[PDB]
């Protein structure tokens, strides 16, 4: 049952997304962003928004940056349930994924309740947000927020003190600081090894300069570190959120600027202006300046960026999608190397890998 | 709820009863109401063969006494 | 006889539901269906290809420890013996050896499995 | 409805026994319920139908008909358009 | 600023020492874990009671798709093909001429809800409010040809679910 | 005759239909939903169907995502490596009809291509209610299996 | 919520916290699922008048990349050194 | 008389468990913050039949690459021996009265194993392969520990009948002067059964199904009913050893009740178990039995030996 070589075989989901992105008009290709990692759907939006606000040169309203920041951290917290708890279920511990999967079914609600979507928001888009949040949303964000951090603790219960658990993590899959950078690692396989690093914190985009959180950070480099540095972040998703709660600013919440995003229902059916811009963002489409970004952002499983090719049109020339992911896996050989098949089986889970963004 | 888990247990605690009352009746019934006759070591079923010759019915679990000494 | 009996009835028993389980479903039986089972591709050789024992020490420290109860197993009938002097030194005395056997494979790395 | 109950077990609907000709005293399906309870069941809004009807148009089915598919009214798709081309008639009469 | 998960030495004083002891010869920490699921099975389930129990949703839920019409019963789709221009499946076909009174009207309207991806941007292209989601998900079909809505299925889907389709749209639309 | 097949039908199909289990067999984003019936909220073990990761011990196949051409062996391959009966539901724009890559060189365009499917349920994902909706619609389809009453009238 | 006083003892010790301060069954704590209507407002650029769109025009400032060098004193790094991270005064240690 | 006695044995115990399948999937259920069956019958009470129906009206498969003796000895042998354990049982009375009943069913439970071996090889696929050899390894890891923590039970009991147990603890449970004993014997139990967090045979997130994930319909339901049959029998053999009822012999029904209960909630600990833990790495189990229970086991032994001698408490051999 040693290991003795891993040979991951992908493309068994590889869809051509990056192809099909081409055909398609920058909203068109907007969804293409959710089915990547379908885990984090709302954090996708952001970074293929982000890309291309920059490329238009606009700048997306205060309230729809205090939004998405929110939804980001609630988007962190449903990856981070998935992640942890399928990750204990692979090494045979089953019960927290029913605990936890009850929350995220909660926030599948909030998802639903903005954008009328449980997973496949489409909600986040360049120039702000689709729609601004229904009346007494943040009252029912909050009345989940105040429990929460209660279901964390349930989870370490389980896990973090558990002779069996920490057997199963602790010393499997060290990688250390030089390979992890070397390698293309990021998130938390780097910050497991001791590296400082977190996008948020170095290269901050949106309002997250105007937060207070931790970063959590590992000395072993191991399963386990990375264990604990995921559920600690559960914990400054959290904190994160009271924030936005708090301080979310009234305005508007998209760019107004209606030859990027569509004018107002009754505006459109009310002015001329209006309603041509409404026909011609529907159509055609926005034209981009020519130019190339690469846009990143520390989503839940890593570093999450496009290479976005504007040609001056209203399709996107090249979208180069990069899903940390990707390298995590190509680093699952090393990391394997003197282990079991059940290490194995816990090294994939601890890479927190999903094969939408992996194969595109 | 979680007394709803309750039946099923009951159930499952009916059919675990049964062997156990079974083999006490059955042993009974076969042996003239009496517990079966324990024969671990050869003295015992020495006994035990004796009362099938004493009993002059083939039984060892058919007891004779005072009544059958003249 | 009555144990005779009874081990006849459970297998008996058992037979009789593998002979049900076999005659009383439809069957459609084809070569995909039947094919060796490996996750949707094909087996990549034998399984009857050897398959390396990593803990092939500690397996042939069983057979000499699996005996050792043999030897232990009559204890509570020698407990009942008139020489309760001697038996309880060569009680104890089975033991520790045991127990000196097994530190002896322990500190000498005969239990980590090789790699 | 029972508002002691937690959020999504405070409403409920009791399938009726008989619909449009279906015996459904075993046999219920979610597509049974009518619009206007369809949007109170599912918390889309407070207000049940009795309290808030829903407005009336000459178009609207007064019937509601359940999930239709497996069965001699399932929908069969075609298409709605007319034909394109129109081929030449020869004339009736022989001259050749 | 950063926190370490884990990165600390533990004591070594007798009675800590004695207290980690116990901990593994007694399974406290192990038996501590069972209290949690033990009180777990004391705790009122979850479980909604499908299909009598539904799992709530808004008004802005994205289901199955309908053709809507004014008051008067006219169809608001006009043709204008805008919706079959933004949809990012191609799930949309329509053709269209002038109707028998002169409106311009469509003569075929296609979804194939096995390319559609239920994003809703039809519904916000439409100048008319005439394509929408309508709330009904439960729809599932035994053939995939059942599955390809021409315009007449559309438009008794506009009939069927009007009265819901009407009410959530007024409870939204001042969002939009 | 005709009322003793008649029943016998009623029984083994009401064992095949309470007694579902699936593959476990997820694809892509699908899977995530399917995951969601088998949490609390909707709790598919109520109703009896259990997962099971052997094909072997598995008698439903639901396809919960896109099927890409390179899987498209693998996933015929366990399909055939199910006992009999079994059925397959396929779930979600992508295993309907290819979805939103129907148009993509590495896609097959629908599982039907591959493997016989009972039961479609739209969506893009559908919601967990949603599949739930379709697993008990296969139910009601299997409670009008005619198997004894068909092969009586041979 | 109707959990009897027994039972809400007994998971209370079993799990070693209070339970029922933090269900995570939700009750009438939660929003009313009629709200009234809202009255959104409107952005920066609803004026009548000092509103020239080529003013406010983003895509047309965007400019072409400035050629630094194209082949047809002291050393310098691409930014700043990043600073060092300074340890969390909220929880250093977890 | 005999007959009926065999079958008021074997027949309720394939009752108890389809049963206590349906009593696994409730308590996991709530444990897991759901239900779970609670459709089919009245609080899921007819789900066992139909699972059980549902099974042996499956196609069974023959793999193509299978020794088909063997692949079909292997389940028949799985069950028949299940059974088996149970005809020394005393619940109060034993269906057959064993002088040596402890070591007839270490020789069962030793047999029962080959019908893992056997099918995972027979199987002729990989998977199958490397869960038989994790039973050779949980065998390994085991058997030593578990007779050794038998015979220092049997020190204070001075018999190998199972009924003597019954007489040792008429005043007492033994898990009183032996619950060090107790804590390994459970465990031990658990890897015996290849039970959570020791169901590394089988281990579904790891081998698909392991020794068995070639068996299809009925085949398989053998195996399922054989483990569950052990995970009371051994649940028994637990409450026998450490928790002895009292026996009055005029009312014996009274032994059943009580010592029915004690298995019952001795199995439903098993569940429990299984929905709390994570599952040990098999190289794990091994070193926790060697290094950890082993030495302990041959020290108690030790003291167990010389505690009645010192204590002038030596037991009859009678
Ligand atoms: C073999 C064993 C099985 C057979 C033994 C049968 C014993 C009697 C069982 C009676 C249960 C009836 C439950 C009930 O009243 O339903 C009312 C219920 C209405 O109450 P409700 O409005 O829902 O509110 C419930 C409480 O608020 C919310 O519920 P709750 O959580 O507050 O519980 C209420 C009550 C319910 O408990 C009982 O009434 C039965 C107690 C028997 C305990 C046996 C163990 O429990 C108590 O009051 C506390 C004492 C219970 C003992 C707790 C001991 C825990 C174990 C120790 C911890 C260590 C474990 C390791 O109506 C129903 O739903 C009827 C359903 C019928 C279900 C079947 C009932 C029969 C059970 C099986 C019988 C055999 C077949
Ligand atoms: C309780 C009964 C459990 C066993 C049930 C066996 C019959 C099951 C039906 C069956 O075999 O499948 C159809 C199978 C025919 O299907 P097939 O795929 O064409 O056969 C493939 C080859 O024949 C090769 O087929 P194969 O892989 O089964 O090899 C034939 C056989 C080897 O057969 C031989 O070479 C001579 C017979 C050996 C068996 C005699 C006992 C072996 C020595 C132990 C001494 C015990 C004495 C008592 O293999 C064995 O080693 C038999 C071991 C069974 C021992 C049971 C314990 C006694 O058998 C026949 O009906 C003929
Ligand atoms: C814990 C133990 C639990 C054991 C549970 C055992 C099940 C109890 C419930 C039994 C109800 C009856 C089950 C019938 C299912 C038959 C499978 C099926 O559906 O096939 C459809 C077939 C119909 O096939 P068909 O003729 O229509 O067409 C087949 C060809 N193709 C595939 C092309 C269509 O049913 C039959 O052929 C006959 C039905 C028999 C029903 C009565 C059972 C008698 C079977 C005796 C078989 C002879 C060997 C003896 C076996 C030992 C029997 C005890
Ligand atoms: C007068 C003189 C007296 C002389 C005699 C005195 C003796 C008294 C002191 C004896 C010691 C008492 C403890 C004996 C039990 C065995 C203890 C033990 O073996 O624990 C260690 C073992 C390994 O733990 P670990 O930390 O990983 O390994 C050491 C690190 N190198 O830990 C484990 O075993 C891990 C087990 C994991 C699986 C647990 C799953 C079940 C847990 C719940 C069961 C709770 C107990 C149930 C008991 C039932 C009894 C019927
Ligand atoms: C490869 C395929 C393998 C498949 C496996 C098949 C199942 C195998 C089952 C195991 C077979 C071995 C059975 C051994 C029985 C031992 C039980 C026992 O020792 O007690 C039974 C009895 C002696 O009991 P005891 O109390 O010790 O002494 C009498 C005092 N009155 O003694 C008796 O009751 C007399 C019984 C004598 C006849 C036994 C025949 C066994 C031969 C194998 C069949
Ligand atoms: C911390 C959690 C650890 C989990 C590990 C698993 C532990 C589960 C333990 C299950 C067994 C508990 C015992 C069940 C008690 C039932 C007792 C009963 O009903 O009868 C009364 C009995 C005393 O009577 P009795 O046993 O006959 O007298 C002994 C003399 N021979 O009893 C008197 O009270
Ligand atoms: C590497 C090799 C290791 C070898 C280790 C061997 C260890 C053996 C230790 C001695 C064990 C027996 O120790 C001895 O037991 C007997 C009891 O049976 C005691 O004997 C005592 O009880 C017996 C009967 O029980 C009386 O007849 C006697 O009058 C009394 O002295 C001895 O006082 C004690 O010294
Ligand atoms: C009379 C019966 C009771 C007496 C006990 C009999 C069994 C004694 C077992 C051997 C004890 C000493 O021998 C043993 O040797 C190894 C060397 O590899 C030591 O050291 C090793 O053990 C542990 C666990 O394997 C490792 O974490 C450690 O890294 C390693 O150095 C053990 O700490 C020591 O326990
Ligand atoms: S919801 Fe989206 S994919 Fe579906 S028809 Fe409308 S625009 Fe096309
Ligand atoms: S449905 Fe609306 S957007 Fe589509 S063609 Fe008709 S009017 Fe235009
Ligand atoms: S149908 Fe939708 S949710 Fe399902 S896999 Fe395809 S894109 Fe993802």
């Amino acid at each position: 049952e040693m290991v003795r070589k891993c040979d991951p075989h992908i493309g068994l989901l590889h869809r051509g997304t990056e192809k099909l992105i081409e055909y398609k008009t920058y909203l068109q290709a907007l969804p293409y962003f959710d089915r990547l990692d379908y885990v984090s759907m709302m954090c996708n939006e952001q970074a293929y928004s982000l890309a291309v606000e920059k490329l238009l040169n606009i700048r997306p309203p205060p309230r729809a940056q205090w939004i998405r920041v929110l939804f980001g951290e609630i988007t962190r917290l449903l990856n981070h349930i998935m992640a942890v708890t399928t990750h204990a279920l692979d090494i045979g511990a089953m019960t927290p994924f029913f605990w936890m999967f009850e929350e995220r079914e909660k926030m599948f609600e909030f998802y639903e309740r903005v954008s009328g979507a449980r997973m496949h928001a489409a909600y986040v888009r360049p120039g702000g947000v689709h729609q601004d949040l229904p009346l007494g949303l943040m009252d029912d964000i909050y009345e989940f927020s105040k429990n929460f951090s209660l279901r964390i603790d349930e989870l370490e219960e389980m896990l973090t003190n558990n002779r069996i658990w920490r057997n199963r993590t602790v010393d499997i899959g060290i990688v250390t600081a030089e390979d992890a950078l070397n390698y293309g690692f990021s998130g938390v396989m780097l910050r497991g090894s001791g590296i400082q690093w977190d996008l948020r914190k170095t290269q901050p985009y949106d309002v997250y300069d105007q937060v207070e959180f931790d970063v959590p950070i590992g000395s072993r480099g191991d399963c386990y570190d990375r264990y604990l540095c995921r559920v600690e972040e559960m914990r400054q998703s959290i904190r994160i959120i009271s924030q936005c709660l708090n301080k979310m600013p009234p305005g508007e919440i998209k760019v107004d600027d209606a030859k990027v995003s569509p004018p107002k229902r009754a505006e459109m059916k009310t002015s001329m202006e209006s309603l041509i811009h409404h026909f011609k963002l529907y159509t055609e489409g926005y034209q981009v300046p020519p130019g190339a970004t690469y846009t990143a952002i520390e989503a839940p499983k890593g570093e999450f960026g496009v290479y976005l090719v504007s040609d001056g049109s209203s399709r996107p020339y090249r979208c180069k999608i990069k899903a940390p992911g990707f390298a995590h896996l190509a680093g699952l050989d090393k990391m394997s190397k003197g282990h079991m098949l059940a290490d194995v089986v816990a090294i994939i889970g601890t890479q927190d890998i999903v094969f939408g963004e992996v194969d595109r | 709820m979680w007394f709803e888990v309750l039946p099923g247990i009951a159930v499952m605690g009916v059919c675990l009863f049964i062997p156990g009352m079974a083999t006490a009746r059955i042993h009974r019934f076969s042996n003239g109401g009496k517990e079966k006759r324990v024969a671990h070591y050869p003295y015992q079923w020495y006994l035990m063969e004796r009362d099938r010759r004493v009993s002059g019915v083939n039984r060892s679990y058919v007891s004779k006494g005072l009544e059958n000494i003249d | 006889m009555n144990l005779m009996l009874a081990l006849l009835t459970n297998f008996t028993l058992a037979t009789l539901l593998v002979i049900i389980a076999f005659w009383l479903p439809q069957l459609n039986v084809y070569s995909e269906k039947t094919s060796p089972y490996e996750c949707g591709f094909d087996p990549m050789g034998s399984a009857r290809l050897p398959f390396s024992m990593k803990f092939f020490l500690v397996a042939i420290t069983f057979l000499l420890f699996d005996l050792e109860i043999a030897l232990l197993l009559p204890l509570p009938w020698a407990s009942q013996t008139a020489n309760l002097n001697t038996m309880l030194t060569m009680a104890l005395f089975l033991i520790i050896l045991l127990a000196v056997s097994l530190a002896y494979e322990w500190t000498q790395k005969g239990l980590e499995w090789t790699e | 409805e029972d508002n002691k109950q937690f959020f999504g077990r405070h409403r409920w609907v009791i399938y009726t026994t008989e619909m449009n000709g279906k015996n459904t005293f075993w046999d219920v399906d979610g597509s049974m319920v009518p619009p206007e309870w369809h949007r109170w069941l599912h918390c889309m809004t407070d207000d049940p139908p009795t309290v808030k009807p829903p407005t009336a148009r000459k178009f609207i089915w007064t019937n509601h008909k359940f999930n239709l598919s497996g069965t001699p009214q399932q929908y069969v798709p075609y298409s709605t358009t007319r034909k394109k081309i129109q081929e030449w008639v020869p004339p009736s009469t022989p001259y050749k | 600023t950063y926190k370490y998960v884990n990165l600390r030495e533990p004591s070594m004083d007798m009675k800590s020492v004695t207290d980690r002891a116990a901990q593994t010869l007694l399974w406290t920490e192990l038996i501590r874990g069972l209290g949690m699921t033990l009180s777990y099975l004391f705790r009122e389930p979850a479980t909604i009671n499908y299909p009598f129990e539904k799992g709530p949703l808004s008004p802005r839920f994205r289901g199955e798709h309908a053709l809507r019409r004014y008051p008067s019963g006219e169809e608001r789709c006009i043709a204008c093909k805008l919706c079959e221009a933004v949809c990012p499946a191609q799930a949309i076909t329509i053709e269209a001429e002038p109707r028998a009174d002169g409106s311009r009207r469509t003569t075929r309207y296609d979804i194939d809800m096995t390319k559609c991806i239920y994003c809703g941007f039809c519904q916000e292209a439409c100048p008319v409010d005439a394509i929408v989601e309508g709330p009904n998900f439960e729809f599932s079909t035994e053939t995939h040809e059942e599955l390809l809505y021409n315009k007449e299925k559309l438009l008794n889907n506009g009939d069927k679910w009007e009265a819901e389709i009407a009410a959530n749209i007024q409870a939204d639309y001042l969002y939009r | 005759g005709e009322y003793v097949v008649a029943k016998l039908d009623d029984l083994i199909n009401w064992a095949r239909r309470s007694s579902l289990w699936p593959m476990t067999f997820g694809l892509a984003c699908c899977a995530v939903e399917m995951m969601h019936m088998a949490a609390p909220r909707y709790d598919m073990d109520r109703f009896g169907v259990v997962f099971r990761a052997s094909p072997r011990q598995s008698d439903v196949m639901i396809v919960a995502g896109t099927l890409t051409n390179k899987m498209a062996p693998a996933l015929r391959k366990v399909y055939d490596q199910m006992p009999e009966p079994r059925y397959v539901v396929s779930m979600g724009s992508c295993a309907n009809g290819g979805g939103y890559y129907h148009y993509s060189y590495s896609v097959v365009r629908g599982c039907d291509r591959i493997v016989p499917v009972d039961i479609y349920v739209p969506g893009c994902p559908p919601t967990a209610e949603a599949l739930l909706y379709g697993i008990l619609q296969l139910q009601k389809k299997i409670k009008r299996e005619k198997r004894l009453r068909i092969w009586y009238r041979r | 919520a109707s959990a009897t006083r027994f039972i809400q003892w007994l998971r209370n010790w079993a799990s070693g916290r209070d339970l029922q301060a933090k269900l995570q069954l939700r009750y009438q704590e939660i929003s009313k699922r009629t709200q009234p209507p809202p009255k959104l407002p409107v952005g920066p650029s609803h004026k009548l008048s000092n509103n020239y769109y080529c003013t406010r025009d983003g895509r047309r400032e965007a400019m072409p990349p400035s050629i630094v060098m194209s082949s047809q004193k002291k050393a310098v790094s691409p930014a700043p050194p990043i600073k060092r991270w300074e340890l969390s005064q909220d929880e250093p240690y977890l | 008389m005999f007959m009926i006695n065999i079958l008021m044995l074997i027949i309720p115990i394939l009752l108890a468990v389809a049963f206590l399948t349906l009593v696994e999937r409730k308590v996991l259920g709530y444990m897991q913050l759901r239900k779970g069956p609670n459709v089919v019958g009245p609080y899921g009470l007819l789900q066992p039949i139909a699972d059980a129906i549902k099974l042996f009206i499956k196609e069974p498969l023959r793999p193509a690459t299978s020794s088909a003796s063997m692949f079909i000895l292997a389940p028949i042998m799985a069950l028949g021996l299940a059974l088996t354990m149970w005809i020394p049982l005393p619940m109060p009375y034993p269906l057959i009265n064993m002088n040596l009943g402890v070591l007839f069913m270490l020789a069962m439970s030793s047999l029962a194993v080959y019908s893992i071996l056997w099918s995972g090889w027979a199987s002729n696929s990989k998977y199958a392969l490397i869960g038989a050899l994790r039973a050779v390894a949980q065998t390994i890891s085991y058997e030593v520990t578990l007779a050794i923590i038998l015979l220092s039970v049997l020190l204070m009991s001075g018999s190998f009948t199972l009924s003597t147990l019954i007489t040792t603890q008429e005043q007492m449970w033994l898990i009183l002067p032996a619950w060090p004993l107790a804590m390994m014997w459970f465990i031990s139990t658990l890897a015996e059964t290849n039970r959570a967090p020791f169901d590394l045979t089988e281990g579904e997130s790891e081998l698909v199904s392991g020794f068995n994930v070639e068996y299809a319909a009925g085949p398989f339901a053998l195996f399922f009913m054989a483990e569950y049959a052990n995970i009371i029998m051994m649940n028994i053999f637990t409450a026998i050893l450490f928790l002895g009822t009292s026996h009055n012999p005029h009312m014996p029904e009274l032994y059943t009740i009580n010592f029915t209960i004690k298995s019952l909630l001795l199995t439903m600990s098993f569940l429990w178990i299984r929905a709390s833990y994570p599952r040990f790495r098999y190289d794990q189990l091994m070193h926790l039995l060697w290094k950890n229970f082993l030495p302990l086991t041959l020290a108690l032994c030790m003291w167990h030996v010389s505690l009645p001698i010192l204590t002038s408490g030596i037991p009859p051999q009678t």
